[PDB]
RNA sequence: GCUGCAGUUAAAAAGCUCGUAGUUGGAUCUUGUGGAGGGUUCCCCGCCCCUUGCCUCUCGGCGCCGGCCCGAAGCGUUUACUUUGAAAAAAU
C-alpha cells in the first residue's frame, strides 16, 4: 500500500536534510508532487531537480540545501473558507514573518499569500517553513 | 502531377510541389523499388532553424507511415542534394483533441481516444526526429525560473548519423511543439 | 594540484613510498575508507594507491604551514614505532612533541603545570590515541592524523593514509612530511634533494 | 552516505549490479541467444531461463534440461546476445 | 536583520559553515575554522592570502569532515583531480 | 504480502524500457495470430501459450508485436474459455483438498487450509460479477464445484 | 485528549487466524506567443489543433451595401468543494 503519496515523499525529504544529503531519491513521481516542489523551489527553499523517466511511475531526484527545515503533509484534506485560514495558518507556522502554508483552489495550486489575492478558498494539501 | 498527388493541406505552393513530383517519380522508376512502392504523402512543409540552414518536413497518412520509415534514409539523401543543403526529415500526421468537457461542443459521443490525445502525440513526435537510433533513456530538469529542459538519450546505435543532425531536430521541436529539448549519447546500455 | 611538476608527483618517491610498503594496507575497509582504496589483492591486503596519498599529503602540509607563529602544532604518538619518528619531526619544524603515554586532561584543565593549548594536531594512528581527539573536540582543534585502512574517522578534518602497522611505513611517512612543510615555508626548496635522510626518522628498534 | 552522492547519473556498473528493480530505470537481466547445435542447421533462438525443453527438428531433438536457474545445455554450444 | 526604520539589529550575524549549509551555536566547541595557506604554484612557496573554510560540530563528531573538507578543495587547489 | 502467508517477497518480472527490440524478429504480426490458435486447440490456455511462443520463438510478448495481448486473440475468435483460469485453477485445487479430507479426517491442518482457498475462490468472485465477466447469479457451492471440476 | 493524550516494565494489545458491514485506497488523460492590468519571461481577446463547446434556426432589434454579420434559446457526464448573489423577527 501507500495511500498517500505525498505524504510518503515529504518523510524521505525531512529525514535527508536533517542528516544533510543534498540528493535524494522519490518515489512514485505524480503531476501533484511537481506542481508541489516547484513551489517549494521558486520561494527557494531547494534547488532544481530531475526528473527520471520509466514506464511505470517514475522518479526524482533533487538538489537541496540545508535552507529547508519541515515540510509536512496534513490528512485528510479539509476545506478552508478565508477565515478559517487565519485559525490554520497560526497553528502550522512558527512565525507571523515567514513561512506558507500551500493549498489547492480551482485556480490551481499555490501558497496561503497568493491565494487570499485570488480570493479564493479550496482544499489543504500541507505546509512548510 | 505534382499538386494533387498530395491530398489537402497546402495544395499551392511551388517548393512543396517539386518535392511531391520527384518523390512519386523515384517512386515509379526501377532504380529502386525493393523498398519505394508508389503512394501518396499528405502535406509537406519547409520550416527553418538559427544554425543557417532549412528543414524539409514530409508527413504521411499514418497507416502508411511504416512504409515511409522503411527506406527513410537513402531517400532523404537523395532529397537533401535535390534541394540542396537542406535536411528531409518524416513524420507521422496526428490529430490531438480538446478535453471531452468544457471547450468544443459533443454529446460524449466517444471517449477521447487516448492514441489521439495530447501527451501521446508529443511522445510519438519525438520518435520520429531520431528515429535512425532509436530511444534509450528520457530524463528531464526544471530550471529556478519554472522552465524546464528535456534531455534525450540516443542509442549509440547510427550514432554519428543522428549526431550531425542533433542542433537541427531542437530547432525543429520547437516549432512543431512548442517545448524545448537537448540531446546526448551515454556510454551505457542495455 | 596544478603547479608544473613541483607540486606533483616526482619519480625518487615512489620508490621510497614502496621499498617502505606503504602502498600495502590492513585487511578491513570502513565505509569511509573506501575512497583511497583501489582494490584488493589475490592475498588479503588491500592496495592503497599513492596518487591518493601524494595529493593529501599536500595540502594536509599546507595548513601546518598556515600558523604564523609554528610552536604550537602539537603532534603526539603513544606508539613505539611513531616516538622517534615526531622527536625528529618537531627538531626539524618548530612544534612540540608529546611521546608515550598522554596523561588525559591537559587541555580541558586550567590548574596542571602540563596544560597546553596549541591550535593544530597531528597524531599518529587514531585508535591509539584516542584520549587526545575526543579532547580536541572541547577546545575547538582542527585535527589530522594517518589513517590505516580501518581506522575509525570521527574527529579528523583531513587524512593522510599509509600503511602504519609500523616497519619502514611510519618513520617515511613523518620524513615525507616534514620535507614538504620546509619547502613551502622555508627556503628548503631547491627541488634538487634533501640532505637529511629518512634513516633516523625510522624506529630505534631492539639493537645488535 | 558520505553525501556526496550522484543519483543523478548511475554508477559504472555498480548501479548494474543491484536487484533489477532497484536500478533508476529497470531492465531485465535475461537475454536470448541463437543456438545452431550440431546436424541440424538451422537458427534456433532460445530464452536464456527457457523453464522447458527445447526441440530441433533434425537428428537433434533435445537442447535444455530445465533448472531454477539458467536451464543447462545438452551440449555446450553457442551463445548470442543477440543484437539487444 | 533590517527594521522598516533601517536600524540594523540583532547582537551579531552568527557563521554558517560550508560543510552543510547550517549555522553553529555559541558555545558548540567541536566547530572549527581551518586555514589552509596558498601558495603560488609556480615554485611551491608561501603566498599571502590564506583560504579558510568553517565546518560544523554536528557533522564533524558523526565523523563525515574527511569528505567535506576534500570537497571544497577539490574544487580550488591544491587538489584538483585526485 | 501474500494474503493468507505471513511472508513478503519479489519476484515480480520487470520488462526493459525499449518496447520495439530485439529487431531482427521474423514474423510479423498476422503470422503471430495463427501461430497463437494452433496452441489453444492443443489445450493451453493463455499463460501457457505466451510461454511456449517466447521461449523458441523471437517474440518477447504478443504485446509488444500486435496491439492485442493473448487473452484478446483468442477473444476474437470466439475461442477464449468460458470463465477466466485464474478462476478456474482455484476452484479446481480445492476438489482435491476435500478428497484428502473426506479419506482422512484426523487431518485439521488440512481443514484449516481449505478455509484459506474457500474465501480466496468468494474474494475473486466478487470482482468477476461486478464486471458482468459471471453470471450475476453465478455463487460458488460444493455442488456447483463437482460440475465444474467434471 | 477533533485541535491535543496513552498502552515493554508505571492502569493497559483479543491466544491466533479467517471474514461481511464500516473506514481508507497507486499512477495515468495540455504548453508556449502581440494588446490590456503588475514585474523583467510570469498572473481580460485571441492565435498553432482549442479557447467561454455548438448549432438552428425563428420569432420580436442592432448593424453595412434583396444580400449578408453577431447578442438572447437548448447545454457542455453528475457531486462535493470554493467564490458571489437572493433570503432571512425583535431584544441581547
Amino acid at each position: 500500500v501507500r495511500m498517500n503519496v505525498l505524504a510518503d515523499a515529504l518523510k524521505s525529504i525531512n529525514n535527508a536534510e536533517k542528516r544533510g544529503k543534498r540528493q535524494v531519491l522519490i518515489r512514485p513521481c505524480s503531476k501533484v508532487i511537481v506542481r508541489f516542489l516547484t513551489v517549494m523551489m521558486k520561494h527557494g527553499y531547494i534547488g532544481e531537480f530531475e526528473i527520471i523517466d520509466d514506464h511505470r511511475a517514475g522518479k526524482i531526484v533533487v538538489n537541496l540545501t540545508g535552507r529547508l527545515n519541515k515540510c509536512g503533509v496534513i490528512s485528510p484534506r479539509f476545506d478552508v473558507q478565508l477565515k478559517d485560514l487565519e485559525k490554520w495558518q497560526n497553528n502550522l507556522l512558527p512565525s507571523r514573518q515567514f513561512g506558507f502554508i500551500v493549498l489547492t483552489t480551482s485556480a490551481g495550486i499555490m501558497d496561503h499569500e497568493e491565494a487570499r489575492r485570488k480570493h479564493t478558498g479550496g482544499k489543504i494539501l500541507g505546509f512548510f517553513f | 502531377s505534382a499538386k494533387i498527388v498530395k491530398p489537402n493541406g497546402e495544395k499551392p505552393d511551388e517548393f512543396e510541389s517539386g518535392i511531391s513530383q520527384a518523390l512519386l517519380e523515384l517512386e515509379m522508376n526501377s532504380d529502386l523499388k525493393a523498398q519505394l512502392r508508389e503512394l501518396n504523402i499528405t502535406a509537406a512543409k519547409e520550416i527553418e532553424v538559427g544554425g543557417g540552414r532549412k528543414a524539409i518536413i514530409i508527413f504521411v497518412p499514418v497507416p502508411q507511415l511504416k512504409s515511409f520509415q522503411k527506406i527513410q534514409v537513402r531517400l532523404v539523401r537523395e532529397l537533401e542534394k535535390k534541394f540542396s543543403g537542406k535536411h528531409v526529415v518524416f513524420i507521422a500526421q496526428r490529430r490531438i483533441l480538446p478535453k471531452p468537457t468544457r471547450k468544443s461542443r459533443t454529446k460524449n459521443k466517444q471517449k477521447r481516444p487516448r492514441s489521439r490525445t495530447l501527451t501521446a502525440v508529443h511522445d510519438a513526435i519525438l520518435e520520429d526526429l531520431v528515429f535512425p537510433s532509436e530511444i534509450v533513456g528520457k530524463r528531464i530538469r526544471v530550471k529556478l525560473d519554472g522552465s524546464r529542459l528535456i534531455k534525450v538519450h540516443l542509442d549509440k546505435a547510427q550514432q554519428n548519423n543522428v549526431e550531425h543532425k542533433v542542433e537541427t531536430f531542437s530547432g525543429v521541436y520547437k516549432k512543431l511543439t512548442g517545448k524545448d529539448v537537448n540531446f546526448e549519447f551515454p556510454e551505457f546500455q542495455l | 594540484s596544478g603547479a608544473l611538476d613541483v607540486l606533483q608527483m616526482k619519480e625518487e618517491d615512489v620508490l621510497k613510498f614502496l621499498a617502505a610498503g606503504t602502498h600495502l594496507g590492513g585487511t578491513n575497509l570502513d565505509f569511509q575508507m573506501e575512497q583511497y582504496i583501489y582494490k584488493r589483492k589475490s592475498d588479503g591486503i588491500y592496495i592503497i594507491n599513492l596518487k591518493r596519498t601524494w595529493e593529501k599529503l599536500l595540502l594536509a602540509a599546507r595548513a601546518i604551514v598556515a600558523i604564523e607563529n609554528p610552536a604550537d602544532v602539537s603532534v603526539i604518538s603513544s606508539r613505539n614505532t611513531g616516538q622517534r619518528a615526531v622527536l625528529k619531526f618537531a627538531a626539524a619544524t618548530g612544534a612540540t612533541p608529546i611521546a608515550g603515554r598522554f596523561t588525559p586532561g591537559t587541555f580541558t584543565n586550567q590548574i596542571q603545570a602540563a596544560f597546553r593549548e596549541p591550535r593544530l594536531l597531528v597524531v599518529t594512528d587514531p585508535r591509539a590515541d584516542h584520549q587526545p581527539l575526543t579532547e580536541a573536540s572541547y577546545v575547538n582543534l582542527p585535527t589530522i592524523a594517518l589513517c590505516n585502512t580501518d581506522s575509525p574517522l570521527r574527529y579528523v578534518d583531513i587524512a593522510i593514509p599509509c600503511n602504519n602497522k609500523g616497519a619502514h611505513s611510519v618513520g617515511l611517512m613523518w620524513w615525507m612530511l616534514a620535507r614538504e612543510v620546509l619547502r613551502m615555508r622555508g627556503t628548503i626548496s631547491r627541488e634538487h634533494p634533501w640532505e637529511v635522510m629518512p634513516d633516523l626518522y625510522f624506529y630505534r628498534d631492539p639493537e645488535e | 552516505m558520505p553525501l556526496a552522492k550522484d543519483l543523478l547519473h548511475p554508477s559504472p556498473e555498480e548501479e548494474k549490479r543491484k536487484h533489477k528493480k532497484k536500478r533508476l530505470v529497470q531492465s531485465p537481466n535475461s537475454y536470448f541467444m541463437d543456438v545452431k547445435c550440431p546436424g541440424c542447421y538451422k537458427i534456433t533462438t532460445v530464452f536464456s531461463h527457457a523453464q522447458t525443453v527445447v526441440l530441433c527438428v533434425g537428428c537433434s531433438t533435445v537442447l535444455c534440461q530445465p533448472t531454477g536457474g539458467k536451464a543447462r545445455l545438452t551440449e555446450g554450444c553457442s551463445f548470442r546476445r543477440k543484437q539487444h | 536583520m533590517q527594521s522598516n526604520a533601517g536600524e540594523f539589529v540583532d547582537l551579531y550575524v552568527p557563521r554558517k559553515c560550508s560543510a552543510s549549509n547550517r549555522i553553529i551555536g555559541a558555545k558548540d566547541h567541536a566547530s572549527i575554522p581551518m586555514n589552509v595557506a596558498e601558495v603560488d604554484k609556480v615554485t611551491g612557496r608561501f603566498n599571502g592570502q590564506s583560504k579558510t573554510y568553517a565546518i560544523c560540530g554536528a557533522i564533524r563528531r558523526m565523523g563525515e569532515s574527511d569528505d567535506s573538507i576534500l570537497r571544497l578543495a577539490k574544487s580550488h587547489g591544491i587538489v584538483s583531480q585526485n | 504480502g501474500r494474503m493468507h502467508a505471513p511472508g513478503k517477497g519479489l519476484s515480480q518480472s520487470a520488462l526493459p524500457y525499449r518496447r520495439s527490440v530485439p529487431t531482427w524478429l521474423k514474423l510479423t504480426s498476422d503470422d503471430v495470430k495463427e501461430q497463437i490458435y494452433k496452441l489453444a486447440k492443443k489445450g493451453l490456455t493463455p499463460s501457457q501459450i505466451g510461454v511456449i511462443l517466447r521461449d523458441s520463438h523471437g517474440v518477447a510478448q504478443v504485446r509488444f508485436v500486435t496491439g492485442n495481448k493473448i487473452l484478446r486473440i483468442l477473444k476474437s475468435k470466439g475461442l477464449a474459455p468460458d470463465l477466466p483460469e485464474d478462476l478456474y485453477h482455484l476452484i479446481k485445487k480445492a476438489v482435491a483438498v476435500r478428497k484428502h479430507l473426506e479419506r482422512n479426517r484426523k487431518d485439521k491442518d488440512a481443514k484449516f487450509r481449505l478455509i484459506l482457498i474457500e474465501s480466496r475462490i468468494h474474494r475473486l468472485a466478487r470482482y468477476y460479477k461486478t464486471k458482468r465477466v459471471l453470471p450475476p447469479n453465478w455463487k460458488y457451492e460444493s455442488s456447483t464445484a463437482s460440475a465444474l471440476v467434471a
